[PDB]
C-alpha cells in the first residue's frame, strides 16, 4: 500500500541494476 | 524551420542514437565540453522532443567549421542533414584518430630514443 | 533494445515455449535492425571515402 513510484522513463529489467532518478522530491520525502 | 519527419518515427531514432552514441565517442576521445550535458539530456527518457535541435547540437558539437554547418542548415531534408553531420562527425573523428596515434607514435619514439641511450651505456 | 512495449507483451505471453519465442522473435528483429542499420552506415561511409584518397593528403599536408 504506497504510491505508485513515477517512473518517469526509467525501465528496469528483470534482474538487472538500474538507477531510478526523479527531479520530484515528493518521492524523497515517501523514500 | 522545417521540420518535417516520416509518420513511422519507430527506425528514424537509430540513426539519432547512432549520432548521439557518436557524440558520446567525440568525447570519449576528444574532450570538448562536459558531459553532464549528455547525462541530462539522455535520448532515452523521451526528454528530446525536437530531435532536430539535438541533431544541431551534435552538429555544433563537431569541429565543422562556419562552411560546413551553412551547407548543413542549406539542407532542410533531415534524414539528409543527419547523414551529412554523420560525415562531418566521421570526417573529426579520423582527424582526432591520426593526431592521437602520431602523438603516440612520437612519446613511443622518444621512449625508444632514452632506452637506446640506457642500452647504449649497457653497451659500453 | 526492444521498447518498453515488447517488454510488456512478452510479459503478457503466459507459457514459457510462448514467452521464449517471442523473446526469440524481438531477438531477431533487433538483429534485423541493427544489420540494416550497420548497412546503411557502412553506404554512408564507403561514399564519404568515396571521396578522392587526395582528400586525406591534402587533411595530412595541412
Amino acid at each position: 500500500h504506497l504510491p505508485l513510484i513515477a517512473i518517469t522513463r526509467n525501465p528496469v529489467f528483470p534482474r538487472f541494476i538500474k538507477i531510478i532518478e526523479v527531479k520530484n522530491k515528493k518521492l524523497v520525502e515517501l523514500l | 524551420v522545417v521540420h518535417e519527419d516520416f509518420q513511422v518515427t519507430e527506425e528514424v531514432k537509430a540513426l539519432t542514437a547512432e549520432i548521439v552514441k557518436t557524440i558520446r565517442d567525440i568525447i570519449a576521445l576528444n574532450p570538448l565540453y562536459r558531459e553532464s550535458v549528455l547525462q541530462m539530456m539522455q535520448a532515452g527518457q523521451r526528454v528530446v522532443d525536437n530531435p532536430i535541435y539535438l541533431s544541431d547540437m551534435g552538429a555544433a558539437l563537431t569541429g565543422a567549421e562556419s562552411h560546413e554547418l551553412q551547407d548543413v542548415l542549406e539542407e532542410t531534408n533531415i534524414p539528409k542533414r543527419l547523414y551529412k553531420a554523420l560525415s562531418l562527425l566521421k570526417k573529426e573523428f579520423e582527424l582526432s584518430k591520426l593526431q592521437q596515434r602520431l602523438g603516440r607514435e612520437v612519446e613511443e619514439k622518444i621512449k625508444q630514443t632514452h632506452r637506446k641511450f640506457l642500452l647504449q651505456e649497457q653497451l659500453k
